[PDB]
């Protein structure tokens, strides 16, 4: 379906086309640079996708322990 | 012993950069043989290559930051929100500096010691982030605010440059000292300039009828350095001034560290301390005064540099809404304005370092641009729409928090304020998007095509812009992960 | 929870596809103007024969919602969002999607200097009101009506004709947003009680009658202003005439009903009481502005402020309608929305051939082109006629079913809003017979063109439609009664 | 008494330069020697501090502090030395170009 | 060729800071500013267009009151602009701002004082 | 011409515009380009925190709220 990769090649192809355009170049002047753009924003696109995974986890754990300490007032 | 100092590896690594590049760019600069290069360019790029290795350092590092804290507890503190908070203003660094190429080479800015300056100001920010005293803080402010008075004045024989200069030089000394005198007399009160310290003594008193008008007026003065520092009104006419008169590489750089450094000093000496109330009240009153001042001041502007130094200011009190409230989502919203501005003053600074290459310095100078440049003309509009915070671009999400904490707190004049700065702020920023879409000037400027590495920053950060409320969960998550980690 | 749909046509696809169109034409360079006309072209009839085909599938005897897909917008799945329709949504829905391929129509003569940027922001403007009016939450009709700000501004200042243009794009844009922070200041106090924007669960709370008051003020500021009410009315005239014609086609027949629309589904459902306590306010407030601006149309000088300002009187009887809170008044204030939206749109568009030829709003210009232009005459008569509200078209059903609402509940509102059948018929035949009766002037104009075969076609939906709902509403009354039946219901056990 | 009249004496420095800053609109070089008189009384006030709670850490932030205030000189007469040369006189009309 | 660009040309002179007269020449309808630049009496990169917008006094003029007559009298905005930009904060009588008046045929042999340049270029 | 163009007009976007110009007027007037009006206005903050932030105990018996902040606005109609 929708993934991470695709979505992330698809931003990568985009920022490099948005590059050039800037530049008032043609929108595929250095195509071996679009190829570069689309892997990194793939890879780009996965690595935020798990970072946010491991970002939830510890986030988890540490409403876990203000919790506690919240909880430890009605001893 | 070697172990220990994997604490501070990152700072050992970036000052023993900076100290290479500075013998480099020396010796090779007073060749003869060589005719004199310029070095600006190659200790520019080299320097970005420092600032990378020390973000991976930094990042890859996590756990080996916090080593040996009891050794290293006396001089400074390393934890989550210290750790995001360095990466955060290393990646600004970076931006930054590759923003400076095209400035460089034109104009022919040949002084490599601009990148040595900013390295160490970079040093000195890092250190401000982890001090947990007063004494460690004071000397961090100290050492940025030195760096940033040489790099103001950078253009030494332009009258502007000069200006500013001695304006920021006067003004930030006064601020400094007011803040030191502060500093002087909670340590007199307390016998104490730890933080841990002073959160000890101060904590289940604030104001219990025998309050230490030492402690108070001590909590005041550094309150109002700090204020100077996040250019809060009435501490803030330096800020208009030397951002317009600094060479514009500096005021994108100024615009940006320097928040996130002092702002990580004021969350963790106020929220980890004890005066309270009276502090909070402090930034309420200095929040209302900065949207009001900066909305109009800004709505006065005819130029671009001034019109964003208004922006940030009114921005700045937005953002210390925030640090009023004193809740956990009050800090986890000042986190998130923070970041939003930073990548949006980024955009901006992005597109006027651009324009500069044909010498912008009016609104109106942008006329026609819907038909010089199209794309460009887009992506500005973008810019402008996002400061004004119309949804769903990204700068929507700190007017959503400034109404979120007024209705809660119960804060109806506040609520009323930040709708008519709101709309003020609207009109001034849809003025530059009617300049350069609606306008039919007799006379055009034609502005030089950017360099790559501008377009690909401005690439991204217009992504980011337009593309953020579509998935903002990992700022969501990593800013309610250092809100919490000040306290636990 | 995920509340994905059966049915295959559904509303995400609906979304998707202008938004597809504009990203294709992104890339499509400025030499290949045909290629633009055509791709944009067909993009807005595909979305349109979506929406038709979502018109089949409509169920007309439930309450509920339809079509209800969810969009899930963190994994906590604290937020997620809803998308769905019932009886008073579906025809916006279908005529937003018939008005952008107008748009497009409209512009095809000059799209060589207009550009893709034309095309591209009319897209955008149709998916942002597609997704408004198909949104379960307040929130995010908050998020995409502002959202539509942005297109429009640029619509107005790019292609608007003159230099006041500029004057009425800040207006616009001020006002607009102005409204909008109210309606995002009631939405938050919502949620502080609520914890939620979800409208269905909105629909099962109960607000206190104090808590109500406040909420249903704040959303008063928006939907006013939207509406528009007196005396926040005066930005209409300036915007809806230095807009371009499509332009002012989009604000008129779409921009406009969004503030009916809000009262419609927030503000009478969740707060009744409020609502009852109002009624003799909204009453007040409409029946001035009815005589006053029709008043003030009879004395405008030009086709675009006479045409603007007859849009002020319309709706505020479609807010009479609505607050008489009945089945007549309800319904008679969804259908004049719908006819308004056709019938405005096509006179804006007969002002627009006019404009196009001879540059000139002003009435004393024109006059005896029935001579010249016979076939711009009749089919100005025609719709003339139907914002006259005269029996047969379209807009005489909603007008008398909204005064059947009325006098049921309040015999003074209805015979104050009974008065606009003189005075609409006196401007309306005013203006006609000033532009086409008469005698040339030929020291002004002497050069002439009736319609081409464009224009001709552009009319001709206009035409089928007006009739079609004037001489047989029941096809949308009958898809419409349940959801304003339970609308009207709502909040009451007897 | 003592500690009263030794933290006086400093606060009468400190206020001295508030007034030499107040007291000198056309003389920006008295300016900064005003800020430095209230960088010498915040130096005695952690020195006194120090004696007077019998603890160090006063006396090493205040070597610092001394270390701060020369680097501050410097920078500070350099940008003066500066914007004389631009402008070959030392008058406040001659730095007042950004405003607004 | 019964339309020459002579019958545009407005004879006009300028005294420039050092004190000296020079004849420079402008055409009808364009502003004081553009005859002032074309010899670069005032240099034109520090004042690009000729809008009141994009205007901080780097056109100022002055000129005696015979020929002050002869132009429209000040708006509100120019003296603002003039009053601002002024180092003493004072609004010299005489001062015009340059892209503020348009040449015109009744301005032959009018007498322009042209100030010090103030700085412009901001870094 | 008495409502929609004059009364509304003037309660409306046309008295807003010309206040809110010349209250932006004023305000960017204050950066008067002076260093010594910059130091002044840190000066008078730096009192004023102090002032009303501590010795506000005893003023309450000849102060009122009210009339601080009145005096506070009624300070914009002045010359
Ligand atoms: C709905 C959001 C809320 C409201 C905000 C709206 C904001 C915009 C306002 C809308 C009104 C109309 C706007 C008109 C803009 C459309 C015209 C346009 O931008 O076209 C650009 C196109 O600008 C772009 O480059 C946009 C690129 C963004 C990429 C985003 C797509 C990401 C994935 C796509 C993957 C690549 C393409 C796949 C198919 C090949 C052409 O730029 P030029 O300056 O004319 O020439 C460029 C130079 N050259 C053609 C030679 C290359
Ligand atoms: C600008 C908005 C007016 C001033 C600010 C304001 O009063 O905000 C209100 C915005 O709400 C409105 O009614 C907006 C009025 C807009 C008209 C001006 C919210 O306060 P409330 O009194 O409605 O809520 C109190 C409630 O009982 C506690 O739950
Ligand atoms: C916030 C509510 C405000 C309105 C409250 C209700 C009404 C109270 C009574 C009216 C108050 C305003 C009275 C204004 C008197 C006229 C002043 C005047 O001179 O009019 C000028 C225009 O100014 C106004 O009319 C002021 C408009 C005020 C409208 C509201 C102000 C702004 C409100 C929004 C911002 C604050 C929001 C606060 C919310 C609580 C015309 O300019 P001129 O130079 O042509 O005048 C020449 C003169 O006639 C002699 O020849
Ligand atoms: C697998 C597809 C993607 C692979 C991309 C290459 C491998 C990755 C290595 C990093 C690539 C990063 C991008 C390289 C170009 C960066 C921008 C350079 C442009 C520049 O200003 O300097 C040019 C140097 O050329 C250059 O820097 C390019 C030099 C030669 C590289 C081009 C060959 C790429 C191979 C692609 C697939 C080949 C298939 C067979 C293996 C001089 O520009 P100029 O004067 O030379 O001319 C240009 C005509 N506007
Ligand atoms: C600026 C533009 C934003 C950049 C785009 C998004 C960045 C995404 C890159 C990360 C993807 C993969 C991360 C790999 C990973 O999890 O390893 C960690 C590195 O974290 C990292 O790489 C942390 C990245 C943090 C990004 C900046 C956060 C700024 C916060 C905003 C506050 C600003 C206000 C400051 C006053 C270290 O592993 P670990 O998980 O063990 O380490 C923390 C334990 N506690
Ligand atoms: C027009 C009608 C309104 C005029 C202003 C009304 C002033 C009184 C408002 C007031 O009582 O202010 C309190 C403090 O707010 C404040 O923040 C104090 C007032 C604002 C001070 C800062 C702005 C000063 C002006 C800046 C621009 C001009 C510069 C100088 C020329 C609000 O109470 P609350 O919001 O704390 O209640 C929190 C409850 N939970
Ligand atoms: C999140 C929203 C969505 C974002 C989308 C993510 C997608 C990933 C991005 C994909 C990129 C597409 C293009 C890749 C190919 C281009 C390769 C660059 C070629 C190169 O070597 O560039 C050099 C310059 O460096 C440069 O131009 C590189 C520097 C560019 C600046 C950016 C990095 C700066 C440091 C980090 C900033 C962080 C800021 C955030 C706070 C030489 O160029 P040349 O050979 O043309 O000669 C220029 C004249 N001197
Ligand atoms: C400090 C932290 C700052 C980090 C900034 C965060 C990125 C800023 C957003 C701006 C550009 C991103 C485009 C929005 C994504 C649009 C579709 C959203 C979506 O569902 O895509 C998922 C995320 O893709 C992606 O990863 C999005 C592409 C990344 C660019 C892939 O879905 P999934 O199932 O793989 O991920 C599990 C959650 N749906
Ligand atoms: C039952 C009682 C209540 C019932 C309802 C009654 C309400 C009364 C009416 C209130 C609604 C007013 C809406 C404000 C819109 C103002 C539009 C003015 C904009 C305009 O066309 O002119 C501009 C003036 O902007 C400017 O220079 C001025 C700044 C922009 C104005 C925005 C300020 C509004 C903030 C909030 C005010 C209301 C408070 C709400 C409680 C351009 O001017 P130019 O040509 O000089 O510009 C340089 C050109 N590019
Ligand atoms: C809120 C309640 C209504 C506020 C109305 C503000 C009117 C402001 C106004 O026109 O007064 C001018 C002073 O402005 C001021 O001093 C405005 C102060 C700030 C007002 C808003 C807070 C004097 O103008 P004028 O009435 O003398 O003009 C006619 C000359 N012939
Ligand atoms: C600004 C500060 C300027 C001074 C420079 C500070 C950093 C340079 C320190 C150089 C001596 C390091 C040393 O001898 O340690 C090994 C050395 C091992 O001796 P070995 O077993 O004979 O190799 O370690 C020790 O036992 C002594 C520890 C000294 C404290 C080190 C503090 C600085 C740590 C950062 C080092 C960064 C990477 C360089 C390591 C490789 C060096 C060969
Ligand atoms: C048009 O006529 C004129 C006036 O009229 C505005 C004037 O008076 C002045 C200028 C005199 C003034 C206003 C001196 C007062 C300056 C102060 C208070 C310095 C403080 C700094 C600034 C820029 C104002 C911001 C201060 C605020 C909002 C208060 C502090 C903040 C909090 C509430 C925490 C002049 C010359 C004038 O000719
Ligand atoms: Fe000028």
């Amino acid at each position: 379906p929708i993934s991470a990769t695709m979505v992330g090649a698809l931003l990568g192809l985009g920022t490099q086309m948005y590059s050039n355009a800037l530049r008032k170049l043609p929108y595929m002047r250095h195509p071996w640079e679009h190829v570069v753009g689309m892997g990194l924003g793939a890879v780009f696109a996965n690595q935020l996708v798990k970072w946010d995974v491991k970002l939830k986890e510890d986030l988890d754990v540490m409403l876990a322990k203000a919790r506690a300490a919240n909880e430890r007032r009605y001893f | 012993m070697f172990n220990l100092f994997l604490a501070v590896f990152p700072e050992i690594f970036i000052i023993n950069a900076t100290f290479i590049l500075l013998i480099h760019g020396v010796v090779f600069s007073t060749s003869k043989k060589y005719d004199y290069p310029p070095l600006a360019s190659n200790v520019g790029w080299l320097g970005l290559l420092s600032v990378l290795i020390t973000l991976l350092l930094l990042a890859a590092g996590a756990p080996l930051l916090t080593i040996a804290h009891l050794f290293w507890n006396n001089l400074f503190r390393r934890d989550n929100f210290t750790y995001f908070c360095q990466i955060f203003l290393l990646l600004s660094t970076a931006g930054t500096i590759s923003m400076c190429f095209d400035f460089f080479d034109q104009e022919r800015f040949d002084a490599f010691e601009f990148i040595v300056l900013i390295l160490l100001s970079t040093c000195g920010m890092l250190f401000m982030i982890s001090a947990y005293d007063l004494i460690a803080m004071y000397l961090a402010i100290e050492l940025q605010s030195l760096c940033f008075y040489v790099i103001a004045a950078s253009k030494r024989k332009s009258e502007f440059s000069t200006e500013a200069g001695l304006k920021y030089l006067i003004l930030g000394a006064f601020s400094s000292g007011i803040l030191l005198f502060g500093c002087s007399m909670i340590y007199g009160s307390t016998g104490a300039t730890h933080f841990d310290q002073l959160a000890k003594i101060l904590t289940g008193y604030e104001i219990t009828g025998a309050r230490s008008s030492g402690i108070f007026m001590g909590i005041l003065f550094i309150a109002v350095g700090f204020l100077f520092k996040i250019t809060a009104v009435p501490f803030h006419m330096w800020a208009p001034d030397i951002y317009e008169g600094s060479p514009t590489p500096v005021t994108a750089f100024l615009s940006i560290a320097p928040k996130i450094s002092i702002f990580a000093n004021i969350l963790r000496v106020f929220i980890y301390g004890s005066y309270g109330a009276t502090l909070q009240q402090i930034f309420f009153f200095c929040s209302i005064a900065s949207m009001i001042l900066g909305a109009l001041a800004a709505m006065a502007q005819t130029k671009v540099k001034r019109l964003l130094a208004y922006s940030s200011i009114g921005h700045v009190g937005y953002i210390c809404i925030g640090f009023s409230c004193g809740t956990i989502e009050g800090i986890q919203s000042l986190l998130i304005g923070i970041f939003i501005y930073a990548l949006m003053t980024m955009d901006a600074f992005a597109i006027v370092l651009a324009l500069r290459q044909t010498r912008v310095k009016y609104i109106a100078d942008l006329g026609a641009l819907a038909k010089t440049n199209p794309i460009l003309a887009i992506t500005f509009s973008i810019t402008m729409f996002s400061y004004a915070g119309i949804p769903p671009l990204a700068g929507f999400c700190s007017k959503f928090y400034l109404f979120f904490a007024a209705l809660g707190c119960g804060a109806y004049f506040l609520a009323l304020v930040g709708v008519v700065t709101s709309v003020i702020g609207c009109f001034y920023y849809i003025r530059l998007v009617k300049r350069m879409f609606f306008d039919t000037p007799r006379t055009w400027i034609l502005y030089e095509p950017m360099d790559r590495n501008k377009s690909l920053l401005l690439a991204m950060t217009s992504f980011f812009i337009t593309l953020f409320l579509l998935y903002p969960s990992p700022l969501f998550s990593v800013t309610h992960q250092m809100a919490l980690s000040l306290y636990l | 929870l995920e509340h994905f749909c059966e049915c295959y046509f559904n509303l995400s696809g609906l979304i998707l596809c202008p938004v597809l169109g504009s990203i294709i034409l992104l890339f499509i360079p400025n030499s290949r103007i045909r290629l633009i006309r055509l791709i944009g072209l067909c993009a807005s009839l595909i979305t349109f024969l979506y929406s038709l085909v979502l018109w089949i599938q409509f169920d007309s005897s439930t309450a509920k919602f339809q079509f209800v897909e969810s969009l899930r917008w963190l994994p906590y799945e604290n937020i997620n969002f809803y998308l769905g329709i019932d009886g008073i949504s579906l025809f916006f829905v279908i005529l937003t999607t018939f008005l952008i391929p107008i748009c497009i129509l409209v512009g095809w003569s000059g799209m060589r200097s207009y550009g893709k940027e034309y095309i591209i922001a009319f897209l955008i403007c149709e998916f942002l009101m597609i997704a408004v009016f198909c949104m379960l939450d307040l929130l995010l009709f908050y998020v995409f009506f502002e959202s539509v700000l942005i297109p429009m501004f640029i619509i107005i200042g790019v292609w608007g004709s003159r230099q006041r243009k500029i004057k009425a794009a800040y207006q616009f844009f001020l006002y607009t947003l102005l409204g909008s922070l109210f309606m995002l200041l009631a939405i938050l106090l919502i949620l502080f009680q609520t914890g939620t924007t979800d409208l269905q669960i909105l629909l099962t709370t109960e607000f206190s009658e104090r808590r109500q008051i406040f909420l249903w003020i704040a959303f008063f500021a928006s939907f006013a202003v939207k509406v528009p009410m007196v005396p926040v009315h005066i930005w209409l005239p300036e915007a809806h005439v230095e807009a371009p014609t499509a332009g002012s086609v989009i604000l008129a027949g779409i921009l406009l009903k969004f503030g009916t629309y809000g009262f419609l589904r927030f503000s009478i459902p969740m707060f009744p009481e409020a609502t009852l306590c109002f009624t003799p306010f909204i009453y007040t407030l409409s029946a001035i502005a009815i005589i006053y601006t029709s008043l003030t149309t009879l004395r405008q000088i030009d086709l675009k402020k006479i045409i603007a300002y007859s849009s002020v009187a319309h709706m505020n009887l479609v807010t009479i309608g609505m607050f008489s809170l009945n089945i007549q008044g309800i319904g008679g204030s969804i259908l004049l929305m719908l006819s308004h939206g056709l019938v405005s749109s096509a006179l804006f568009l007969c002002v627009g051939v006019l404009y196009d030829r001879h540059k000139t709003r002003l009435v004393r210009y024109y006059g005896g082109l029935v001579s010249t232009m016979p076939n711009f005459s009749t089919i100005f008569f025609f719709f003339t006629l139907a914002n006259m509200s005269l029996p047969g078209t379209s807009s005489f059903i909603g007008e008398f079913l909204i005064l059947v609402g009325a006098f049921q509940r309040n015999s003074l509102v209805a015979t104050l809003a009974a008065l606009g059948m003189i005075l609409g018929a006196a401007y309306s035949l005013w203006l006609y017979n000033r532009v086409v009766s008469g005698n040339l002037k030929p020291d002004f104009l002497h050069k002439f063109s009736d319609l081409n075969g464009r224009e001709v076609f552009i009319f001709i939906p206009f035409l089928v439609g007006l009739v079609w709902m004037g001489v047989y509403p029941k096809v949308f009354l009958d898809c419409m009664h349940t959801s304003v039946s339970n609308l009207v219901q709502h909040g009451k056990f007897h | 008494m003592d500690l009263i009249k030794y933290f006086t004496f400093s606060m009468i420095i400190f206020i001295l330069g508030i007034w030499g800053i107040l007291l000198n609109r056309r003389n920006i070089l008295i300016m900064l020697m005003s800020i430095e008189l209230m960088l010498l009384a915040v130096n005695l006030n952690f020195l006194v501090f120090s004696v007077s709670l019998d603890d160090m850490m006063g006396q090493v932030f205040a070597l610092l502090v001394l270390t701060v205030a020369a680097a501050e000189s410097a920078i500070g007469l350099a940008i003066f030395v500066i914007t004389f040369r631009v402008r070959g006189t030392i008058a406040v009309e001659f730095i007042n170009s950004i405003q607004g | 060729g019964s339309k020459k660009v002579s019958d545009r040309i407005v004879k006009l002179s300028a005294i420039d800071p050092d004190g000296y007269k020079q004849d420079i020449i402008g055409l009808s309808g364009q502003t004081l500013l553009r005859a002032l630049t074309h010899t670069g009496l005032i240099d034109p990169a520090s004042h690009r267009l000729d809008d009141i917008e994009a205007c901080s006094a780097e056109c100022e003029v002055q000129i005696a009151e015979e020929w002050l007559e002869k132009l429209p009298p000040r708006t509100y905005d120019e003296e603002y602009v003039l009053k601002r930009s002024s180092r003493s904060r004072i609004l010299n009588k005489h001062s015009r701002l340059g892209c503020q008046v348009v040449l015109t045929q009744e301005l032959q042999g009018m007498v322009v004082a042209v100030p010090e340049a103030k700085p412009w270029d901001i870094p | 011409e008495a409502l929609d163009k004059g009364a509304i007009e003037i309660l409306g976007p046309y008295g807003i515009s010309y206040t809110f110009r010349r209250l932006a007027e004023r305000i960017s007037q204050l950066q008067s380009g002076f260093v010594y009006h910059y130091a002044f206005a840190m000066l008078l903050g730096l009192t004023l925190f102090v002032t009303f932030f501590c010795m506000w105990d005893s003023l309450s018996s000849w102060v009122d709220n009210r009339l601080s902040f009145i005096l506070i606005v009624s300070s914009f109609y002045t010359k």
